[PDB]
Order: structure tokens, then sequence, then C-alpha cells
């Protein structure tokens, strides 16, 4: 079992920190801007059953244009990342879900996985209130959100679970 | 055996083109007399003329005459055009769409290269993008930078190495080196299409693969030929009714 896991969101969000955090445990406070979409692999285990995670995470900024993004297809489950800091990245989310669900095109799209993110809740000037993005996840679906941070290793393990966990269930049903 | 020079009745386009330059050598600016300009000679690439030491006859081919039609004949030329031209001989300032567009359905060898060049450019953005091809991206470089990221500039270097029929052969060495990494490096097919229209997931295109499919260049989304020309791009239909709706 193999499960495609992909991370969006807009620039400076946090994708690869939070990325680098679940997967390595690490953290560095030195801004890399990520050109291309690349993936990393963990292996969890889901009862008794070995399967293994495939996280794209993606260029945030605008390297988009005249490059595809024909690796959308066959995900499993699709992560958007937000800033609690910048109240703007968390408005783009509509903007997101809906080029995602064109891009990657699943059966019944309004039932697929979404894992939301607010990252950087160690920081002090947190605009974006909880109760106002619980809602807003509630509106799609009753889709998951989780408050995180890469920085101290908060909720990230918590998010990366419920991730697998509900790509999983996905997985197993468009073999169906 | 002294020459004839002097006429009161001076070819009429010529007394126009030196009385348009006040009499005056278009090299050294010596004023000359208005009965001898039989002595001058026409730069035929300034377009103007000269003094016959300012200008010994030189030839030399013609950008123009070159981007009008693919004409490389020498042509007399003033010294200091002679000069400039050699100069300027490998920079990329000569913009063929911008300047005569026709030109490339009369000369196959250079739709060639525009052809070559317009997947070259694709190939490149990629292996921007590509951490695992970055030999590739030094092979790239064997060849002048501008023919690999812009698409209608040449020198006349480039424009001369093309009716040679060399410039082709350098470059489709390049564009099949790079058809083969994405085809083995799936780093690069992830960044592959699917047509937004089909949405056949079996076939994925890329933008250099000019045989398949039409790149939109507003959006740059890829899409196969028989799913696009007929209509709008679907991609901007939607990003601008999105300000739509948020203005
Ligand atoms: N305090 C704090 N800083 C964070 C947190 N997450 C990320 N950062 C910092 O914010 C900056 C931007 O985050 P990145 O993950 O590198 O950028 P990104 O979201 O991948 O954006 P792109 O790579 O351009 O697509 C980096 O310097 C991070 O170290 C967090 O949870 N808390
Ligand atoms: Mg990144
Ligand atoms: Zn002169
Ligand atoms: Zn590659
Ligand atoms: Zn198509
Ligand atoms: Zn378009």
């Amino acid at each position: 079992v193999l499960l495609k896991v992909i991370i969006l969101g807009d620039s400076g969000v946090g994708k690869t920190s939070l990325m680098n955090q679940y997967v390595n445990k690490k953290f560095s406070n030195q801004y890399k801007a990520t050109i291309g979409a690349d993936f990393l692999t963990k292996e969890v285990m889901v009862d008794d059953r070995l399967v293994t995670m495939q996280i794209w995470d993606t260029a945030g900024l605008e390297r988009f244009q005249s490059l595809g993004v024909a690796f959308y297809r066959g995900a499993d489950c699709c992560v958007l990342v937000f800033d609690v800091t910048a109240p703007n990245t968390f408005k783009t989310l509509d903007s997101w879900r809906d080029e995602f669900l064109i891009q990657a095109s699943p059966r019944d799209p309004e039932n697929f996985p979404f894992v939301v993110l607010g990252n950087k809740i160690d920081l002090e000037n947190r605009q974006v209130a909880t109760k106002r993005a619980q809602a807003w996840c509630y509106s799609k679906n009753n889709i998951p959100y989780f408050e995180t941070s890469a920085k101290e290793a908060i909720n990230v393990e918590q998010a990366f679970q419920t991730i697998a966990r509900n790509a999983l269930k996905q997985e197993t049903e468009v073999e169906l | 055996n002294a020459q004839i020079i002097f006429n009161v009745h001076p070819a009429p386009t010529r007394k126009i083109a030196v009385a348009k330059q006040n009499y005056r050598c278009a090299g050294c600016g010596i004023r000359t007399d208005p009965d001898y300009i039989k002595r001058l000679r026409y730069c035929e690439y300034l377009g103007k003329y000269f003094c016959q030491c300012c200008h010994e006859n030189a030839q030399m081919a013609i950008p123009s005459r070159v981007l009008r039609k693919w004409d490389f004949s020498k042509y007399y030329v003033s010294n200091f055009s002679k000069d400039l031209l050699i100069k300027i001989w490998n920079d990329p300032l000569f913009n063929v769409q911008d300047i005569n567009s026709a030109l490339y359905r009369k000369v196959k060898l250079l739709n060639q290269v525009r052809l070559l060049r317009v997947q070259l450019c694709h190939m490149k953005n990629m292996f921007k993008t590509c951490r695992l091809a970055k030999e590739l991206l030094d092979s790239f470089d064997t060849v002048p930078g501008h023919l690999t990221e812009d698409l209608h500039l040449y020198s006349l270097n480039d424009l001369t190495a093309t009716r040679k029929g060399e410039l082709g052969p350098r470059l489709a060495e390049l564009t099949r080196a790079g058809a083969t990494h994405v085809e083995r490096c799936m780093l690069c097919q992830a960044k592959g299409f699917i047509c937004e229209f089909c949405q056949n997931e079996d076939d994925i295109i890329f933008p250099f693969e000019l045989h398949k499919c039409r790149t939109c260049e507003e959006c740059k989304a890829c899409y196969h030929k028989a799913c696009f020309k007929s209509g709008s791009c679907p991609r901007c239909e939607r990003l601008q009714a999105r300000r739509e709706a948020l203005a």
C-alpha cells in the first residue's frame, strides 16, 4: 500500500518546514523557497499493515506557469497550509482547493479528503481566529483542522497521522 | 587621363541623398562640392553617402537584406559599417518575428531552428526546477545563451550558421538529450500536464511536444491540439473570474 499526499498553500506559510519537521523531526529557520515539486517518503503502520506515504510539497511562490502538475493525479489526500499570522493566505484557501479539484479530478470531489493546517501558532501576531478557521472547514464537508507549528512540533505528528488515516481510506475506494 | 566627375546634372536620386546630409560625408563630416557628388560611395548598411577615404569598397552581408530575403551576398559598405558589423557579429540583436515574420515560412532551415528553439526553452524551464537534470543544464550552455532562453532573437552568427545548416544539428543534439531525460526522469514527468479538456490521465503531455499539443501563451497551460484550437483557454476563464468576484 502506497499513499500520495500533496501539500499546497501560499509561499512562506511553512509547507517545506512542516514536511521536514514531520519526516525528519528537523527545523531550520533559514527560508529556502522551493522552486520545483519534489517528495519525501515516510513509512508508518496502521493496524499491523505497512503503508508508505509519498508527500509532495509545492512551489507556492510563482513558479507555476509553463510547468504542469500531472503529479496531482492519484492523490489520496490534499493538505492546505495557511499562516495564522498572515490573514491573506487563509483567504486564498478557497482558491487552492478549487484549483486542486480541477487538476486532480477525483470521482466525488466534495467527499475528497482535505486537511487544513494553520501553521505558526508559536508566534504572537496571530490574526486568524481558531473558531473562524474551524467554521470554514466545517463549511466544506467537515474537513479536519489543525493549528500547528513546524518550529515547536505542535500538532505536526497529529496532523500527518490524520492525513495518513484519511488518505488510507481514500486509496482503498477508487479500487472499488 | 583625368577622370570626368564635375556634373551640372548629377543623378537626381543621389543629389537628393547627398543633400539630405548637408553634403557632408557621413563618416568624417567633410563638406563636399555639390558639383562632384559622383565621387561619393553609398554604404549599403548605413544608407548614407561617404567620401572615398571613409568608404573604400569593403564588402559585407547586410542585416536588413538577410532578414527580408535570405540574401547573404556581400555589398559595398563604409569602413565604419564594416567595423561595426564585425563587432556585433555574435550579439543577439535581430528579432525575426518583430522585423519580418514571413521569413519563417520562406527558409526551412530557419523554421527548423525556431522550432528547435521553442522546445529548448521549455526543456530549460523544466531543467531549472529538476535537481537531477543539472548536468543537462550545463550542456544547454555549450550554445549561446540566447538560443535557449529566447525564441526570436538571432545574431548574425546564428543566421549564417543556420544557412550553413550547422545550427540545427547542434540544437537537435540538445532537444534529444533533453527529450530522453524527461522520458526517464519522473521528477520531470511530475511537472507534465493533463489536458484540462479531455482529462485523459493516461497521456501526460509536455510543452515541447509540439507534434501533440499546443501551449496557451497567456496561461502557458498545455492542451492537446485536438482539444484546444477552437475557443478560449479554460485556465484564464477562472483566474480572471476570480478577481472578478473579489472586486
Ligand atoms: N515560528 C515559526 N516559523 C515557521 C514555522 N513554519 C515555517 N516557519 C518559517 O517560515 C519560513 C517560510 O516557510 P517554508 O516552509 O520554508 O516555506 P514554504 O511554505 O515551503 O514556501 P515555499 O517553499 O516557497 O513554497 C521559513 O523560514 C520557516 O523556517 C512555524 O511553524 N513557526
Ligand atoms: Mg517549499
Ligand atoms: Zn569621409
Ligand atoms: Zn529531471
Ligand atoms: Zn486533450
Ligand atoms: Zn489561456
